[PDB]
DNA sequence: AGCCCCCTCACAGACGAGTGCCCCGCACTTGGA
DNA sequence: TCCAAGTGCGGGGCACTCGTCTGTGAGGGGGCT
């Protein structure tokens, strides 16, 4: 219909000076981004410094298998236990790549399992993986990539020095059967002149490693299992390490802590799509405004309030957590001076943001104690470890919760060594917090000050039940008035302004990360309503048929009360019942219908249809 | 194969005639089906066993041998039990 | 939506509101630069065409970068032409080769030397009619992950994600928007993915020879309510119709060619009934 | 309640004080 | 020991009972010789008969069904070429063992509908 | 009173000849050097 | 006296294509407790 779209061409090129960011200045010189970028760019080298401390064990124990076969027919091959992720893996490989370029201990050559769909083409990818490996450590057509060629240039150049060669099957199952069991043959035939390495990527079980294999292509198999921590040990170690620190100053909400989760540990064990929603949820809270650059580190904070625009007070004036800040205070001439004047207010925050980054220490602090007090119960009604307890004392108050109750009957129940064992640990753990990580952090000795003499008032208290029945509901007492009701509120007893740091929004986050076509489709087909906004297509209920309706949305509710095989052309009829230019407004109708795979045309019978969905 | 006359058959119901009979061998009591599945693609691989021509143990066969040759191959075999060479008669 | 279980096992002010969704959903434009611009890619799912959306987008957003526009409900594209576009058109560095995965490695070799020259592409209906094949669906989803080349892509069919693993799921950094418009499908369903007066219209070109052998099998056809060849051979030769047996075997050949004969192994059946033939043959009187 | 009903409801309250 | 999702074993469970059921056993347990074939409507409908949770069909369940494909624990017996027409078939290639320990790990008795 | 079991017939797959098309090597070669 | 890269053209790999062939899933038809 349009000049854009043809008859013939597919594509079309608009190639403007193309040879062989994407927004301007005005968007990178706002301060919002540059707090944003800096958060990620922490964030990001946190996370992939903890994914290289818990790779390099295994990664230094393949390097000794690979430098071990060095030092030394079948073949010597390592078959990892990698997790079900396989593209989240991958780089793994990638890293021992580069140790095997360390120490010139090998050559590197992976096989893709889409580059190998037949046996000459995977002999022919290796080959080329190998000569073009030694090209860029230090063209040929592919043609000429034949197992003789390598021979001939590995008797050419490395027989003079052994350099072994280590081929790499990231997806060993996504391989063919008949190719590998060929590959296998033809490696195992050559061994002896070249040698060869070969590591695999196995994702299950080794049961599938003996059942892919048969008996003669096993006779000719040394492997060795290595394996891989697992997915959820990941998530645990990533979400205690970086996301639960204290040194960041955007903090995830319960909300979206859970339903980050629930994505993770009920979908797909993912780090990367993780860390992909997280980048998504931190975007989406950078960039609310200008005023969201204020959350970051103290100095940078006081510079950034010194910095602010007109407007910016009156989006911080927005946050529905501002007003009890306002209704609680008593003044009058105050309240004239922060609703209106644009700069009370900016005198008056920066005690504020410190309110706020003091509450936010003493959480993770009291959260630390009360999940080593809590962790060593039985039954562990509260959660194990950090995470559920960050989630169900940020959701609400923890106290009214009838779980808390739980854990204070069965916590009050214990004797009193092991009670005193519980709390010494409690109070070791939480002082070893205290001086290994709060203290290098700024704004952290205020922190330490406020929670230590109340930690040496506990620490009496200990020395008060170890010289000791009755002093345990003082001790308990005191944790509750000392720890729990002042340091560990919900998120609507927090600091007025803590907008700005926790993200709470869930609900756009959750239609933009989770991707449902089938909802949509459905809720435009029955009612649109929901959609246009008009005023005559109203439904009291989602089935009452209303004849001034979209046309999709009458054909919709026609076939959606039948049975599988529809008649067309009773359809027809009801259709022109319910409403030349009508059989072709059915005819359109019907083919929207079938272009979205509700219907399709039967082929055994004519001018019938048959339905898709149930 | 002479029960069922030259009929196609499979390694589960291989396997479970097989398992019938070492119940009650007493010298073949403990093996597993691993085992059993690496011997019978050592009888595919050698050819005394072809395709009809799925998963490998759901895959139809094929006996290609006369049973002429397996009588005698039950009277050439060397160190034969007396368990085997009573289930081959019977 | 939670569909359930046991259907499977028992079995005007219009324009005003369309126009107003539509300058709602162009008010997310710089929004959609800022999140392609931190790695994502843009999807849409909507009910609607939107065909005209992402037009928009193109034109008044991406009016001076790089734009790859591909119709994906084109009936009859392939993949081979749109990397043989990326590497010839773009690049200029010649035919891309016949394999796709070489091919999308080539391209990933030569957008690694370039940074700051980033390539947008437009994909309507990523699940076209040949883009439903998962080789399809891995080239995009190699071709997605580049840090240069951005993407931008429809959703239309109801059954997309079975064919997205977990891999294409993660390279495919997508953002799922809703973006329901209300115009209807005007482009996607005019291509070629989705009688009596053809009969009369043919009868009337041919000549009086094939109109004495079209009425014998017409007469044959209305008298037993499919003929055999010898019968219609025999009748055809007693009227001095045909002169052999390739005459004959030319004109049913031509009918066969022409829709009005199915010739089944070989008897003769007009694939129509009998009120519509009966009153085609009083036509001729 | 929204934000501008709100903030003339205070400025109100306490401009009569 | 092989870690899956929830969802992940709630799929792979309901396709050893869609493979290891007849068609015209379906009728009588849900409404509330190897292993058959089956559509992906008959694992859906399956899943979410026994799932009792009822959660919405979003991407990443369909997602988690091609990535059980492709983890070789199902495959594709026929078809594969028109997925989401809905003429291609699946099969269950697991044993009742694994079925049973996935099922001691959720907490979901496979030998009732069996 | 809806349900239980065979029939069968055009899709599904294979397959097999077989034939045309497109990439690729490769000498030509030529105006230039 | 030669020569660097376009280039013109033959040849082989491959992909469609027409015909054959056979299983077969589900719609259809005949009996049922």
């Amino acid at each position: 219909m349009d000049p854009t779209i043809s008859v013939s061409k597919g594509c079309f090129v608009y190639k403007n000076g193309a040879t062989r960011s994407l927004l301007g200045k005005e968007v990178v010189q706002q301060p919002f981004y540059e707090e944003y970028r800096k958060a990620w760019n922490q964030i990001n080298d946190h996370i992939a410094d903890l994914q290289h401390r818990s790779y390099a064990r295994t990664l230094e124990q393949l390097v000794d298998f690979v430098v071990g076969q060095a030092e030394r027919e079948v073949l010597p091959t390592a078959a990892l236990l990698t997790g079900i992720n396989q593209p989240d893996h991958l780089s793994q490989f990638t890293a021992l790549t580069q140790r095997l370029h360390a120490q010139r201990a090998a050559m590197v050559c992976v096989l893709q399992s889409r580059d190998c769909a037949t046996l000459k083409a995977a002999v022919e990818t290796l080959v080329f993986g190998l000569v073009e490996d030694n090209a860029e450590v230090e063209r040929l057509r592919r043609s000429q990539c034949t197992m003789k060629q390598l021979k001939s240039w590995y008797t050419n150049n490395f027989d003079s020095e052994r350099r072994q060669l280590v081929v790499i099957l990231p997806d060993f199952e996504c391989f063919n059967a008949s190719v590998l069991q060929d590959l296998i043959l033809i490696l195992s035939a050559h061994c002896g002149s070249l040698p060869f390495v070969l590591v695999l990527g196995v994702a299950t079980a080794m049961t599938a490693v003996h059942g892919t294999l048969p008996y003669h292509v096993s006779s000719k198999i040394r492997l060795r299992v290595f394996q891989t921590q697992a997915a959820p040990t990941g998530l645990n170690e990533v979400l205690d390490k970086v996301l639960l620190s204290p040194k960041y100053a955007f903090h995830l909400s319960g909300k979206t802590f859970k339903f980050l989760t629930h994505i993770f540990l009920y979908y797909d064990f993912s780090i990367h799509g993780f860390i992909q929603g997280f980048k998504y949820c931190l975007m989406e809270h950078f960039f609310g405004g200008n005023a969201f650059a204020l959350c970051t580190d103290y100095s940078k904070a006081l510079g950034r309030i010194k910095q602010l625009t007109h407007e910016d007070m009156e989006t911080i004036r927005r946050l529905p957590s501002f007003r009890p800040y306002v209704e609680q205070i008593n003044d009058c001439k105050r309240i004239i001076a922060v609703l209106t004047d644009d700069d009370y207010l900016k005198k008056k925050l920066p005690q504020l943001l410190r309110d706020c980054l003091l509450h936010f220490l003493l959480f993770r602090c009291s959260l630390e104690f009360l999940t080593e007090l809590v962790g060593d119960l039985p039954r562990c009604p509260l959660g194990k470890l950090r995470r559920e307890l960050y989630v169900n004392c940020l959701n609400r108050a923890i106290i009214s919760t009838p779980e808390y109750k739980e854990c204070l009957q069965m916590l009050s129940f214990l004797s009193k060594d092991e009670f005193v064992a519980k709390v010494n640990r409690a109070l070791e753990r939480t002082e070893q917090f205290l001086v290994e990580e709060i203290a290098p952090l700024e704004l952290g000795e205020a922190c330490t000050a406020v929670l230590r003499p109340k930690l040496e008032a506990i620490r009496l208290a200990v020395d008060e039940v170890v010289k000791a029945g009755r002093a345990l509901q003082k001790t308990l007492q005191l944790i509750e008035t000392q720890i729990v009701q002042d340091h560990l509120r919900a998120l609507q007893d927090a600091p007025p302004i803590h907008e700005l740091f926790v993200f709470s929004d869930i609900a756009t986050v959750r239609r933009n990360i989770i991707g449902a076509p089938r909802a949509a489709l459905h809720t435009a087909l029955n009612n649109p309503h929901f959609y246009m906004q008009c005023k005559c297509c109203e439904l009291q209920d989602q089935s009452l048929l209303v004849g001034t309706l979209p046309d999709l949305s009458v054909v919709y509710k026609l076939h959606l009360e039948c049975g599988r095989m529809i008649n067309l052309f009773d359809w027809l009829q009801a259709f022109r019942s319910v409403v030349p230019q009508i059989q072709a407004r059915f005819t359109r109708a019907v083919a929207e219908l079938q272009f979205l795979g509700y219907i399709k045309m039967s082929k055994r019978k004519t001018d019938h249809a048959t339905r898709l969905t149930w | 194969s002479q029960i069922y006359d030259r009929d196609s058959f499979n390694f589960e119901i291989i396997y479970a005639r097989f398992s019938k009979f070492a119940k009650v061998s007493t010298t073949m009591q403990a093996v597993e089906r691993s085992i059993v599945l690496k011997a019978f693609e050592h009888l595919r691989i050698a050819e005394l066993i072809m395709p009809l021509t799925v998963q490998k143990e759901f895959e139809m066969h094929k006996l290609a041998l006369t049973y002429s040759q397996i009588h005698h191959c039950m009277q050439r075999y060397q160190a034969l039990p007396t368990e085997v060479a009573q289930w081959a008669q019977s | 939506f939670v569909p359930e279980s046991d259907g499977y096992f028992h079995s005007a002010e219009h324009e005003g509101s369309i126009n107003a969704i539509m300058e709602e959903y162009r008010s997310y434009f710089p929004k959609w630069m800022c999140i392609l611009n931190e790695g994502f890619n843009i999807l849409l799912y909507g009910l609607g065409s939107k065909h005209q959306l992402l037009q928009s987008f193109h034109r008044e957003v991406l009016h001076k970068q790089t734009v790859l526009v591909v119709n994906g409900f084109f009936p009859s594209l392939t993949i081979k032409d749109m990397l043989d576009s990326i590497t010839s058109d773009i690049l200029d560095a010649g035919i891309s080769p016949a394999n796709p995965h070489e091919a999308v490695d080539m391209i990933e070799e030569e957008f690694a030397l370039i940074p700051e020259t980033h390539l947008f592409l437009i994909v309507h209906n990523l699940d076209g009619a040949m883009l439903r094949n998962v080789k399809a669906q891995a080239i995009l989803s190699r071709l997605a992950r580049i840090p240069n080349i951005h993407l931008l892509a429809s959703i239309d069919h109801i059954n997309t994600p079975l064919l997205w693993d977990q891999g294409k799921l993660c390279s495919f950094n997508f953002s799922w928007w809703d973006c329901t418009t209300m115009l209807p499908y005007t482009n996607e369903t005019a291509f070629e993915n989705s009688a009596l007066s053809s009969m009369r219209s043919v009868f009337s070109s041919l000549t009086t020879n094939s109109r004495g052998i079209y009425m014998l099998i017409v007469k044959y056809q209305l008298k037993n309510k499919g003929m055999p060849f010898r019968d219609l051979y025999s009748s055809c030769r007693e009227a001095f119709l045909v002169s052999s047996d390739l005459a004959l075997r030319a004109q049913l050949t031509e009918f066969l060619d022409h829709k009005l004969v199915k010739s089944k192994r070989e008897q003769l059946t007009i694939p129509i009934d009998g009120a519509l033939l009966q009153q085609f043959l009083e036509e001729q009187e | 309640e929204d934000y501008e009903i709100w903030k003339a409801r205070m400025l109100a309250k306490a401009q009569a004080k | 020991s092989l870690e899956l999702p929830y969802y992940a074993k709630f799929l792979l469970i309901a396709a050893f009972l869609a493979s290891h059921n007849a068609a015209k056993q379906d009728k009588r347990l849900f409404v509330k010789l190897g292993p058959k074939s089956f559509s992906i409507d008959r694992l859906l409908a399956i899943f979410y008969a026994i799932l009792e949770e009822k959660v919405g069909l979003t991407c990443n369940l369909l997602s988690q069904i091609s990535t059980l494909v492709h983890l070789n624990l199902l495959s594709f017996v026929s078809g594969e070429q028109n997925i989401m027409e809905g003429s291609a078939r699946l099969q269950c290639t697991i044993g009742l063992e694994f079925v049973l320990q996935i099922g001691k790990v959720v907490g979901f008795n496979v030998r009732q509908y069996l």
